[PDB]
């Protein structure tokens, strides 16, 4: 009878995750 | 005959020398040939008929031909320019050994040219197809789908009631 | 098993010359795993 | 406008059956028997046009049972014996109509378990 | 009462009613009924003369402004004199609602096509031709779109049997597919599932 | 990745990004293949009492559509399926790409 | 909420222009672009050496059917025709009778592995845990007719796979 | 001043004021033929006379927008236009008459 | 009355006449056919087989019915022009694998049980 | 005359089974005349011979790029018929799984796009992405894309216990791959010459033609079905829709890929807020009971066995029930007569509509064009002949 055991997210939260859009200049004049 | 046979597609393959040879022209031999989907069904139709237990059949075609009107009406539906010429027995014979002598499946042989060349042997006696149901189905209706492969591009279309069907020796 | 490798890559099975009655120096096939390896090699566990 | 149609109905034409399981078939126009297993009786309120079976033989590799016939399975719904009989001669199908049986009803009496002069007297509870 | 049953919105009900009257009111002479389902869906009977005046009014009108045809498709009930039902799903996006339009229709009468209404409708109603043999007249091109070339038949009717009446393979005398009667190696297996006892009392039908 | 730190530099330097920092490949950091088992809770209605199924029948509570304007059977304001869908809002996160 | 995807515009001063005059007449992107491929050429390939090494599976994993047996050796299906009732693809046949013993077991267990769509509906309506998707996909044959199993093939196959499909009931059970 | 609609195939309208004043002046010449105490010709004379009456009191477009709460005038003009046409449709079919036809006995029963 | 309305035809004239019209077009169609498909039937064939399918659905007499069936026909013309069937739909009218089955009640008899 | 050319079905750029009749002059295309067909299986008659369960993997097998999308569409309409709800759990499971199968099918849609235009890497990077994705489906169900897993109470069976991490560790990574192909393309001036202004479709014709999804998108439409009409939990998670302005291929390109950073940001948000509780309903006359019940307790036992061989019975009544699939709106009318099995079943498919407005979207283009048209409007054949 021991405690529910589920897939749950950890304590707190997860890490942030990127999806924003990412193209650096990287080009001379 | 029939689309995979060594009949119409044999003599439809003699364009590639550019004539034809033929013993005595082909004006001395008479055929009947007949279709394979009939022998197909006689062979069925013995197997289910009671009566055919020990008995001896003849399947041969509706018309006979001599093998001159015969090849030439191959050359017709086929399109090919038809160029016969006779060739003498002996010098068949020594064309046939020398395609005898090929590993492969040989082009032709000595005992294929005597049987192109000898007649079709006439049977009254025996049972043919008909004593099983059948009625032989006669070359000018099924000429087109075997030698349709052998015509040029110009030819591929053409409708198999435009070939005039050719002359048969019958009685 | 190299544990350093990706994962797919990290265990692998070198195949025996000779099962029941043919040889298999060249003609191997996945089928010739027992069910015990079987499991362990699919990563469906990770005890051999 | 209209155009006034004196004639009987009739789709056989196009529907694209073939005309074997057109003229051959008979069908029945039936409500379906209460399965005796069961008191229950919601089986037993629709029409059912079912046809007739045909031959099922076993199959040589498996031994499964193999069928020729297309409408072995095809059993249609109806809410009165009217309707159903004329889906059957639009269709073209001749059929057999079977009346509808309800249980007729009954006169019950828990008091006549215990008569004083009648056979209805039960022996046991 | 709560966790497992799926509650009810009373805003969207009352709405959709008025709307359904506000559309009885302005088309009497199409309009047979009207009925909001307790999930909250709007459905309109019509008769079918007036399918292409009902749908344009819907499409049209500032008030309604359904002018996305989401799916059109049939519905075949043999025990009605009229076998083949005509549903047309709309949705408005001005509004962010959505709406149903049914008709009926037999074998033999044909219902006009909607095309000029919505383009969309073109290949739907193909589709109903070809699966029920519902016919339409002014379509642009109607012909079979799902079934193969020359198909006998139309498949989606209750009486169309499963499996059909024909089958393909390939012959080597002809050297070519061919079709022939049907013959199932394992007949397909009918189960009778429904239980004797009623499941819904709400639904109970009079004993006539 | 084993990738010597030359060929790590090359790879940064053509794709322009750190790439050792977000590989295709996943090493490590995934779960074991060999997991606890699980307890998985029960449910709202494993009660023992006051759990009576024609207080939590959402079948029974189905019924037929509510019928307005059968044709059998002013103010008068015009009315719209629904109010009208309020214009969207751009993009406090990113409202340009 | 929504953003635009395509709602930019360039700026018109002379480093932009040149910007982008040197960008068209010299080719900066696809450059860009042929950079990213040489990225690519120098990493480590995702490719497994099948079949010395093999893909990652699970426990779940719906494969071959196998009949199972209790530890006596006794079977576990008593015939109750609850896989036979819920296949979606009618895909088995059942036949049974009673046993010299009495017991209730099946004389016909076919499944045609050609008409099976391997979704396991019926290893969860069987309530003995007899009919199971085992591990084993890799049994691909000559003929058709190999992928007609009968009983007898399915308690070979719960023999030969019974040492991997109890330990992978065992990971399972517990969420079933 | 206002360019790209946002709406693809949609222009830009130049004076839309006076579009939407003719196009609901043409709304209602068409529904004064319509009979007085049919529904569409009341119903529709409502909600345009609003209409009207607001694009008549407001001089900023942007504002009007907001007020017919129609979504970018453009679409206004486009529904004014449908509208319109739909008018005269009606007008030609009349869908004011009684029902025609009732349907047969159980032609609308679920189940069965 | 009845009450029924028309698809095309108001009576049985005009819809003898479209079934004119109809068969003049799969006449006219057929060598064409035999061309285009390499059909090896004669065109006699074709044409008798084209009579064979309108004399099936002679004994309809109403015109709805025959309209629809002219509908069908048309249909079918139009999937023959255009080469969208090919050379198997096309002799799947001759039923050329198909084994003959007797009438006669003797012949059923001992074959099987289906009447 | 125009020369008439058949189009597939046997030809790589026919995306499966499609005959294409196109009436050509010279290149140009003058008439596009989609058939099809060629994968009609039946599949609405063949569920009318079916248990609502049984159903049920068919809708797998409909639009086989975006499973459990079709199976959450499916058990929704399901849901209505029967008045019930799933529980939080249940619905938030679905919604991230949605959320994955849609980056599934972008994927699938942009790499064969690119493919048939001509650029073939990008296929090959973003598949090792669809692999590991196949691996989450296959941990969760059993199988790698025909998972049955969402079922009209909920879903089959809870999450293992070490699959969060996992999804969370792909998600942090996707980006880069996002970032990887927008480098291949975004800027390409030959992508761009053989996207922008190809395809132009306005709002209007749009509308009028039924389509759906980005058709309607990339032409400016602001409709999106999440957020319109939201059905599970999409009410509480935050995302932008990608609008277009010209109506190209080019813009619809452009918010598929920003439709994929969009779910990367929903899964991240479904990842942090995954509640615990059951996973389906807990009512045993619509829902199985656990094996340990049925194994334990009669009632338990009955229903379980009602259930898989009779099923449940559905309330009479119609429902038409829609969802935001990644190739548009997918939707189903489902009619119950009161039985275990339902009257009828019809599948609206996008692709349907997309299909039947070819003809108009390829006037005044080339075979190429006509090639990257048929691409851009992300047609399966499976849903567009069922
Ligand atoms: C079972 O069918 C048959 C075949 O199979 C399709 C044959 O090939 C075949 C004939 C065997 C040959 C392979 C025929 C083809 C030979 C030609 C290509 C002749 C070419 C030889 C010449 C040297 C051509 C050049 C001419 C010179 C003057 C230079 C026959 C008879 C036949 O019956
Ligand atoms: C790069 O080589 C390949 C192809 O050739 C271009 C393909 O067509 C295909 C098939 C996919 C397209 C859409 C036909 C594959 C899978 C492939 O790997
Ligand atoms: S896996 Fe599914 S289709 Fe295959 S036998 Fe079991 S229930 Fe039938
Ligand atoms: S395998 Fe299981 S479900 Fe199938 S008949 Fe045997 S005991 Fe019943």
């Amino acid at each position: 009878a021991s405690k529910v055991k589920q897939d749950m997210p950890p304590p707190g939260g997860y890490g942030p995750i990127d999806y924003k859009r990412n193209l650096p200049r990287r080009g001379l004049s | 005959f029939g689309r995979e046979d060594r009949f119409l597609n044999y003599f439809a393959s003699m364009r590639w020398f550019g004539g034809v040879p033929l013993i005595s022209l082909g004006k001395e031999t008479v055929k009947q040939p007949v279709y394979i989907v009939d022998v197909s069904k006689g062979i069925i139709n013995a197997i289910k008929d009671p009566d055919a237990k020990g008995k001896t059949f003849a399947f041969v075609g509706p018309n006979r031909y001599l093998l001159f009107d015969l090849v030439q009406y191959i050359f017709a539906v086929a399109y090919r320019p038809f160029l016969p010429y006779p060739l003498p027995h002996f010098a068949y014979r020594w064309v046939g050994r020398l395609f005898e002598v090929s590993p492969f499946e040989p082009w032709t042989t000595r005992d294929k040219v005597e049987r192109v060349h000898m007649s079709d042997m006439t049977l009254p006696h025996l049972p043919g197809l008909e004593d099983l149901g059948i009625q032989a189905t006669p070359l000018e209706l099924k000429a087109i789908e075997v030698l349709r492969r052998h015509r040029t591009y110009r030819w591929l279309t053409s409708e198999m009631e435009d070939v005039k069907p050719a002359k048969t020796v019958n009685i | 098993e190299d544990n350093k490798q990706f994962f797919g890559r990290h265990r692998w099975v070198i195949y025996t010359t000779e099962m029941n009655g043919r040889d298999t120096f060249w003609d191997v096939d996945g089928s010739m795993v027992p069910p015990e390896w079987h499991r362990w090699l699919h990563c469906m566990t990770d005890d051999p | 406008q209209l155009i006034a149609v004196d004639e009987k109905l009739d789709i056989t034409t196009l529907t694209g059956v073939p005309e074997e399981h057109i003229k051959t078939r008979k069908v029945r126009i039936f409500v379906p028997a209460r399965n005796n297993m069961q008191s229950g009786v919601n089986n037993t309120k629709k029409w059912k046009m079912e046809f007739d079976t045909r031959e099922r033989w076993e199959n040589p590799l498996m031994g499964w049972s193999s069928t020729a016939d297309p409408l072995s399975n095809l059993v249609l719904t109806f809410s009165t014996k009217e309707d159903a009989v004329a889906f059957a001669e639009k269709n073209g199908w001749s059929f057999d109509v079977e009346e509808r049986k309800v249980p007729k009803p009954k006169s019950k009496s828990y008091g006549a378990n215990f008569s004083w002069n009648k056979r209805t007297r039960v022996s046991t509870k | 009462t709560r966790p497992t049953i799926r509650p009810r919105n009373d805003v969207v009900h009352k709405q959709l009613s008025a709307f359904g009257q506000y559309v009885a009111e302005i088309l009497p002479k199409y309009v047979q009924q009207v009925q909001v389902s307790c999930f909250n869906e709007l459905e309109i009977f019509i008769h079918p003369d007036g399918v292409i005046p009902v749908l344009t009014f819907l499409r049209d009108h500032t008030n309604a402004q359904f002018k996305s045809l989401a799916d059109l498709t049939a519905v075949d009930v043999p025990t009605r004199q009229n076998r083949f039902e005509i549903v047309y799903n709309l949705l408005s996006l001005r509004f962010n609602s959505r709406i149903r339009v049914k008709t009926y229709t037999d074998e033999l009468t044909p219902i006009e096509s909607s095309v000029t209404v919505y383009k969309a409708a073109n290949w739907y109603e193909r589709e109903i031709w070809d699966m029920f043999g519902v016919f339409f007249a002014n379509h642009p091109d109607l012909r079979r779109i799902l079934t193969d070339y020359g198909f006998e038949g139309h498949p989606f009717r209750k009486d169309f049997p499963l499996s059909g009446y024909v089958e393909l393979r390939y012959d080597d005398e002809v050297k070519r597919v061919v079709a022939e009667p049907v013959e199932l190696a394992q007949e397909f297996r009918k189960f009778d599932l429904n239980s004797p006892w009623e499941a819904f009392p709400a639904y109970r039908q009079p004993p006539e | 990745a084993s990738a010597t730190r030359v060929i790590q530099l090359l790879r940064n330097w053509a794709s322009g990004r750190d790439l050792q920092a977000k590989l295709q490949l996943r090493y490590q950091e995934i779960s074991k293949r060999t997991q606890p088992p699980p307890k998985l809770p029960v449910g709202p209605s494993h009660k023992l009492s006051n759990n009576y199924y024609c207080t939590r029948d959402g079948r029974r509570e189905a019924m037929p559509p509510s019928i307005v304007m059968s044709s059998q059977k002013t103010e008068k304001k015009a009315v719209t399926p629904a109010p009208p869908i309020k214009r969207w809002e751009l993009s406090k996160d990113q409202p340009y790409l | 909420t929504y953003k635009f995807v395509n709602m930019r515009e360039p700026s018109m001063d002379m480093k932009s222009v040149t910007d982008r005059a040197a960008q068209t007449l010299l080719w900066t992107e696809l450059v860009r672009g042929l950079g990213m491929t040489l990225s690519y050429l120098f990493r480590e390939p995702a490719t497994i050496n099948y079949p010395f090494e093999k893909g990652p599976l699970s426990p779940r994993f719906r494969g071959e059917h196998a009949l199972r047996r209790y530890p006596s050796g006794e079977e576990r299906c008593i015939a109750c025709k609850l896989c036979e009732a819920v296949c979606p693809a009618q895909a088995i046949t059942i036949e049974a009778e009673p046993r010299a013993d009495g017991s209730r077991r099946t004389t016909r267990y076919d499944i045609d592995m050609t008409k099976c769509i391997y979704c396991g509906f019926c290893q969860e309506a069987c309530p003995v845990d007899a009919i199971v998707e085992g591990p084993n996909f890799e049994f691909s044959t000559e003929t058709h007719e190999e992928l007609l199993y009968n009983k007898e093939k399915l308690l070979n196959n719960g023999d030969k796979w019974e040492a991997e499909i109890a330990a992978n009931i065992q990971a399972d059970y517990l969420y079933r | 001043l206002k360019k790209t609609t946002g709406l693809v195939g949609l222009a830009v309208c130049e004076t839309p004021h006076e579009r939407l004043k003719i196009l609901y002046t043409k709304i209602l010449d068409v529904l004064g033929q319509i009979p007085k105490n049919a529904a569409y010709r009341k119903y529709t004379e409502q909600i345009t006379n609003e209409k009207l009456g607001m694009v008549k009191a407001e001089p900023d477009v942007k504002k009007l927008e907001e007020q017919l709460q129609g979504g970018q005038i453009e679409e206004v003009i486009l529904q004014a236009e449908n509208e319109l046409s739909l008018a005269r449709k009606m007008l030609r079919w009349k869908p004011w008459e009684p029902l025609v036809e009732e349907p047969p006995a159980n032609q609308w029963k679920w189940p069965i | 009355g009845t009450s029924v309305k028309p698809i095309f035809s108001r009576d049985m004239n005009e819809a003898k006449r479209r079934v004119r019209e109809l068969y003049r077009a799969w006449y006219r169609e057929v060598p064409n056919t035999v061309h285009l498909f390499q059909l090896d039937i004669s065109v006699k064939q074709g044409r008798d087989k084209v009579r064979e399918m309108f004399m099936k659905n002679a004994h309809v007499t109403d015109p709805r019915v025959v309209d629809l069936l002219v509908i069908k026909g048309k249909m079918e013309l139009e999937e023959t022009i255009n080469v969208w069937k090919q050379r198997t739909h096309i002799m799947r009218f001759f039923h050329e694998t198909e084994a003959p089955r007797p009438t006669d009640f003797l012949s059923k008899f001992y074959v099987g049980h289906d009447p | 005359s125009n020369l008439t050319l058949n189009f597939g079905p046997q030809h790589p750029a026919a995306h499966g089974v499609l005959r294409l009749v196109m009436e050509l002059s010279g290149e140009m295309v003058r008439k596009c005349d989609p058939h099809i067909g060629l994968l009609h299986r039946g599949t609405e008659k063949l569920i009318e011979y079916k248990t609502y369960l049984q159903a049920l993997p068919y809708f797998d097998r409909l639009d086989y790029v975006s499973m459990m999308c079709n199976e959450q569409a499916y058990s929704l309409a399901v849901e209505k018929l029967l008045n019930i709800q799933p529980p939080p759990r249940a619905q938030w499971i679905r919604v991230l799984f949605g959320e994955i199968t849609r980056l599934l099918n972008h994927i699938m849609a942009v790499t064969t796009h690119a493919l048939d235009i001509g650029a073939m890497t990008p296929f090959f990077w973003m598949f090792e992405e669809r692999e590991k994705m196949f691996e989450f489906y296959e941990r969760v169900s059993g199988a790698r894309m025909h998972a049955a897993y969402i079922r009209p109470g909920g879903v089959h069976q809870d999450l293992p216990l070490g699959l969060l991490d996992d999804i969370y560790e792909f998600s942090k990574n996707f980006s880069f791959r996002i970032d990887e192909l927008e480098e291949m393309l975004t800027n390409n001036r030959i992508w761009r010459n053989r996207t922008v202004d190809i395809g132009v479709v306005t709002a209007e014709d749009a509308l009028n033609y039924g389509f759906s999804g980005v058709m309607l998108r990339g032409s400016g439409i602001q409709w999106d079905l999440r957020k319109t009409q939201p059905y599970d939990v999409y009410d509480q998670v935050e995302f932008d829709v990608p609008i277009g302005s010209r109506g190209d291929c080019y813009d619809r390109y452009l918010c598929r890929v920003e439709e994929m950073r969009q779910s990367l940001r929903i899964i991240s948000q479904c990842l942090n807020k995954m509640p615990p509780g059951e996973i389906k309903v807990d009512d045993a006359k619509v829902s199985p009971p656990k094996r340990a019940e049925m194994k334990t307790s009669m009632e338990s036992l009955i229903h379980h066995f009602k259930l898989y061989t009779e099923g449940y019975q559905v309330p009479p009544g119609a429902t038409y029930t829609a969802i935001e699939a990644p190739k548009g709106e997918f939707g189903v009318y489902l009619v119950s007569d009161g039985s275990s099995r339902p009257y009828r079943c019809k599948i609206k498919a996008p692709g349907f509509a997309h299909l039947a407005g070819l003809d108009k979207m390829s006037k005044g283009h080339m075979l190429a064009d006509v090639v990257a048209i048929i691409g851009t409007q992300d047609i399966v054949f499976g849903e567009v002949d069922r």
